[PDB]
C-alpha cells in the first residue's frame, strides 16, 4: 500500500504523481479482460504488418483509457504470470508514460 | 509580447504600465544575460503586488525559468532585497490572476567588473529578509535580525535555551565558506547577560536536507566565546560549498547569546573557472547523455547539481566497476579546468571516478595523472548533499565523460557540473 | 497470377493455432506449462518480421481546448533455437511536441 | 478592488474561468467578458463553479494552489481550494477525469 499518512500530510502540498501513485488497483478480472484485448490486437497488427497490410481498422480499436489504467496498475505492481510465461511492466515520467509486456510460449 | 530580453550596461525594468496598475492574466518573463566575467546587480525600487502567495507573484530564477534554482517567490508589500550574481544569467517571471492588480514593481540593473573576504553580514550584504530563526523569546528584545557581529545590541535568544533551537541564514547563491566568527552579548539595559560556549554548524545546498559538519568520525563541536567582551573566530580547514547555513548552540554558560560573522569566497574567483551551465540551464537538455538508466523513460534534468530533485542512477545499481559513464557535450570547444561532483537522492554517492574527453566523436583521451604509472583518479564526495570541487591541468575539450569506479553500497548515483574557461 | 498467390500465402497463415492460443495464455492467472507443437512453432517462425514500429496521432479535448498526442507502438517477435516462440510489445504516449505535464501524459483517472 | 458592482441576474452560460474575490462574491471569465456574481445562498458558489468545471483547462487549474503539482484539487463549501485526496467524492474535484475522450486521426 501507499505511505498514505506520509504523502497526504498537508492540504497544500503533494509529491508529484501522487494521484497515479495511490489511486486504487483495478479488479483483477477487469485487468485480465483488458490484457486479452491488448495482446490480441497487437499480435494481429504485427502479423498484418509482417505481410505489409495497413491494417488501420485494427489499430483504430486500442482503447487509450484501458491501456492507461494498465500502465498505472503495472506501475503499482508489475506483474508476472504462472520459465515464467508472462511479464508486464509500466513506466511513468513527466514527458511520457509507457507500457511494456511480453508473452512467451514454450515447446515443452 | 511583454517578455522583453535585455543586455546593456545599465537599464530599468517594470511591469507594463508604471506607475499604473499591471494588466490581468500576464505571464511575462524577463532575462538579464551578462557578458562573461561580469557581475549582475539588481535593485528593486517599487513593489506592491496584491495578495507563499497564491494569486499574483514575481519569481526569480538563477537561470532560465523552471530550470535554474529558484531564488524566491515574492509578493505583497516587502520589496525584494537587492541581489547580486556572477552565474551570468538571471531571469524574472511575473504571474497575474484574472481579477486583481496593484501598482506592480520597478527595478534597476547594473554590472561591474585569500578567499577570506566577509560576505557582508556587517555591511548589509545579507539583508534582513535573509535571516531567520526557529523562534523568538516573548519579549522581542533578542530577535534574529540584530545578529550583526558588531551590533551594540542584544544577541539572539529563542523561547527556550536548548539544543534544537537554531539560527538560519540563506546565502541566495552558491557560496564558499572558510571561517565563522562569534561574539557573545551582554544586555545594554541590564549588565547581566548570556554567551555561547560551544556550537555546531549545519550546511545545505537546498534547505530540505542537511549535513552536520564532521572532523574525523565524530561530529564537530566548536569552542566559543569565553565571555561577551571580545571576538573569536574559527577557521575551517578546507572550504565548504553551501547555500543555507545554520548555527545551532550546544552549551551555554548562562543563557544563549549569538553574534556571528561569515567569512568566505565565490567559486567564480579561481583564476578563470566559470560554470558552463549545467546549473544555469545553458547546457540544453539534448546535450546530456548516459550509458544506462534506471528506467526507459529517463529525464536528463536529473543530472544538474542543484536544480534536480533526484539524481541519476544506472540501470543496475551494482554495475561492473568502471563500466557506466555520464556525458556532456559543451556545444563548443572549451577549456575545462575542473568539475563539481555530488551524491544523488535510496541515498547514495560516487566515491572515486575518472574524467575523459575529446574534441570530437568516436575519440576518447584519458586525463592521466602526471606520473606515468596510471591514469588520474579523483576522490569524490563523502555525503549525498554537500558538493565537492576537483581541479586539474588545463584540458581543451568539447565532449566530457565521467566514469565511476567506487560508490556507496547503495550503488552508483550522481549529479554533476563542469568548470570551464576561455 | 502472382498477387493472387501472395494473397493465398498471406491468408494461409492467418488462422494459425498460436495466434489463437497466445491471447488466452496471456490472460489466465497461471497456465505456465503450455505446450506448443514443434510444427506450429516452425510455421510461426515463417510469418513474423523481427521488428515493427508505428506512430499514430490522436486528439483529446480538455473542455474548450484541444491537444494532440502521438502514440508509439513498437513490437518484436523471435523464435529460439529450441523452437520456443517469444513476442513482445512496448507502447508509449507523448505530446506531439514535448511538454512537461499534459492531459495525455497525466489524465488522473478516477478509480 | 475585485468587485464594486454586480452585473448579473442568473449564472451566465458556457463560461471558462473563475476567481472568488470577497468571501461573499465570485467573478468569472465568460465569452462576453467578466461577470461578478453572488448567490444569497452562500453555499451555492460550489454548485455554480462545479456546473462550470468542465471548461477549465488543466493549466488554469494548475495556476491555483500551484504547489499541488498538477494533482487534482477540491472545493470546500466556503470556497477555499485544497488538494483533493484519492478518497474524496468524485463530484467535488477539479482536474480529475472519468475517461479520456479520444479520437484517432489518420496519417
Ligand atoms: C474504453 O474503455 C472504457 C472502459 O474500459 C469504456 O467505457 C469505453 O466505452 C471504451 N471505449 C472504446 C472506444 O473502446
Ligand atoms: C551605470 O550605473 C552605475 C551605478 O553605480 C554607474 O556607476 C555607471 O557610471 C553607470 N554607467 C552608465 C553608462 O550610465
Ligand atoms: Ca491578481
Amino acid at each position: 500500500q501507499c505511505q498514505r499518512e506520509t504523502a497526504e500530510k498537508n492540504d497544500y502540498y503533494r509529491v508529484p504523481h501522487y494521484w497515479d501513485a495511490c489511486s486504487r488497483a483495478l479488479p483483477d478480472q477487469t485487468r485480465y479482460k483488458y490484457v486479452e484485448q491488448l495482446v490480441d490486437l497487437t499480435l494481429n497488427y504485427h502479423y498484418d504488418a509482417s505481410h505489409g497490410l495497413d491494417n488501420f481498422d485494427v489499430l483504430k480499436r486500442i482503447n487509450v483509457t484501458e491501456v492507461s489504467l494498465l500502465i498505472s496498475d503495472f506501475r503499482r505492481q508489475n506483474r508476472r504470470g504462472g520459465r515464467t510465461t508472462f511479464n508486464a511492466a509500466g513506466s511513468l515520467a513527466p514527458h511520457a508514460r509507457s507500457l511494456e509486456f511480453s508473452v512467451r510460449l514454450f515447446a515443452n | 509580447d511583454c517578455s522583453k530580453n535585455f543586455t546593456s550596461p545599465n537599464g530599468t525594468i517594470e511591469s507594463p504600465g508604471f506607475p499604473e496598475k499591471y494588466p490581468h492574466n500576464l505571464d511575462c518573463t524577463f532575462t538579464i544575460l551578462a557578458k562573461p566575467k561580469m557581475e549582475i546587480i539588481l535593485q528593486f525600487l517599487i513593489f506592491d503586488l496584491e495578495h507563499d502567495c497564491k494569486y499574483d507573484w514575481l519569481d526569480i530564477w538563477d537561470g532560465i525559468p523552471h530550470v535554474g534554482p529558484l531564488i524566491g517567490k515574492y509578493c505583497g508589500t516587502k520589496t525584494p532585497s537587492e541581489l547580486r550574481s556572477s552565474t551570468g544569467i538571471l531571469s524574472l517571471t511575473f504571474h497575474t490572476d484574472m481579477a486583481v492588480a496593484k501598482d506592480g514593481f520597478s527595478a534597476r540593473y547594473y554590472l561591474v567588473h585569500q578567499c577570506n573576504v566577509p560576505l557582508g553580514m556587517e555591511s548589509g550584504r545579507i539583508a534582513n529578509e535573509q535571516i531567520s530563526a526557529s523562534s523568538t523569546y516573548s519579549d522581542g528584545r533578542w530577535t534574529p535580525q540584530q545578529s550583526r557581529l558588531h551590533g551594540d545590541d542584544n544577541g539572539w535568544t529563542p523561547n527556550l535555551d536548548s539544543n534544537k533551537e537554531y539560527l538560519q541564514v540563506d546565502l541566495r547563491f552558491l557560496t564558499m565558506l572558510t571561517a565563522i566568527a562569534t561574539q557573545g552579548a551582554i544586555s545594554r539595559e541590564t549588565q547581566n547577560g548570556y554567551y555561547v560556549k560551544s556550537y555546531k554548524l549545519e550546511v545545505s545546498t537546498n534547505g530540505e536536507d542537511w549535513m552536520v559538519y564532521r572532523h574525523g568520525k565524530n561530529h564537530k563541536v566548536f569552542q566559543a566565546n569565553n565571555d561577551a567582551t571580545e571576538v573569536v573566530l574559527n577557521k575551517l580547514h578546507a572550504p565548504l560549498l553551501t547555500r543555507f547555513v545554520r548555527i545551532r548552540p550546544q552549551t551555554w554558560h548562562s543563557g544563549i547569546a549569538l553574534r556571528l560573522e561569515l567569512f568566505g569566497c565565490r567559486v567564480t574567483d579561481a583564476p578563470c573557472s566559470n560554470m558552463l551551465g549545467m546549473l544555469s540551464g545553458l547546457i540544453a537538455d539534448s546535450q546530456i547523455s548516459a550509458s544506462s538508466t534506471q528506467e526507459y523513460l529517463w529525464s536528463p534534468s536529473a543530472a544538474r547539481l542543484v536544480s534536480s530533485r533526484s539524481g541519476w542512477f544506472p540501470r543496475i545499481p551494482q554495475a561492473q566497476p568502471g563500466e557506466e559513464w555520464l556525458q556532456v557535450d559543451l556545444g563548443t570547444p572549451k577549456t575545462v579546468k575542473g568539475v563539481i561532483i555530488q551524491g544523488a537522492r535510496a541515498r547514495a554517492f560516487v566515491r572515486k571516478f575518472k574524467v575523459s574527453y575529446s574534441l570530437n566523436g568516436k575519440d576518447w583521451e584519458y586525463i592521466q595523472d602526471p606520473r606515468t604509472q596510471q591514469p588520474k583518479l579523483f576522490e569524490g564526495n563523502m555525503h549525498y548533499d554537500t558538493p565537492d570541487i576537483r581541479r586539474f591541468d588545463p584540458i581543451p575539450a568539447q565532449y566530457v565523460r565521467v566514469y565511476p569506479e567506487r560508490w556507496s553500497p547503495a550503488g552508483i548515483g550522481m549529479r554533476l557540473e563542469v568548470l570551464g574557461c576561455d | 497470377s502472382t498477387w493472387v498467390k501472395k494473397v493465398i500465402w498471406y491468408l494461409s497463415g492467418r488462422n494459425q493455432t498460436i495466434l489463437q492460443r497466445m491471447p488466452q495464455t496471456a490472460s489466465k492467472p497461471s497456465d505456465g506449462n503450455v505446450q506448443i507443437s514443434v510444427e506450429d512453432a516452425k510455421i510461426f517462425g515463417a510469418h513474423m518480421v523481427p521488428k515493427q514500429t508505428k506512430l499514430l496521432r490522436f486528439v483529446v479535448n480538455d473542455g474548450t481546448r484541444y491537444q494532440m498526442c502521438v502514440m508509439k507502438l513498437e513490437s518484436w517477435a523471435h523464435v529460439f533455437r529450441d523452437y520456443s516462440v517469444s513476442f513482445q510489445v512496448r507502447l508509449t504516449f507523448t505530446e506531439a511536441n514535448n511538454q512537461t505535464y499534459t492531459f495525455c501524459t497525466h489524465p488522473n483517472l478516477i478509480v | 478592488e475585485c468587485c464594486e458592482f454586480i452585473n448579473v441576474n442568473h449564472p451566465p452560460e458556457r463560461c471558462y474561468d473563475f476567481k472568488m474575490c470577497n468571501r461573499f462574491t465570485v467573478a468569472l471569465r465568460c465569452p462576453d467578458g467578466e461577470v461578478c456574481y453572488s448567490p444569497e445562498k452562500t453555499a451555492e458558489i460550489r454548485g455554480i463553479v462545479t456546473t462550470m468545471t468542465h471548461s477549465l483547462t488543466r493549466q488554469v487549474v494548475h495556476n491555483k494552489l500551484t504547489s499541488c503539482n498538477y494533482n487534482p484539487l477540491y472545493l470546500e463549501a466556503d470556497g477555499r481550494i485544497r488538494c483533493g485526496k484519492v478518497n474524496d467524492k468524485a463530484q467535488y474535484l477539479l482536474g480529475a477525469a472519468g475517461s479520456v475522450p479520444y479520437r484517432w486521426i489518420n496519417l
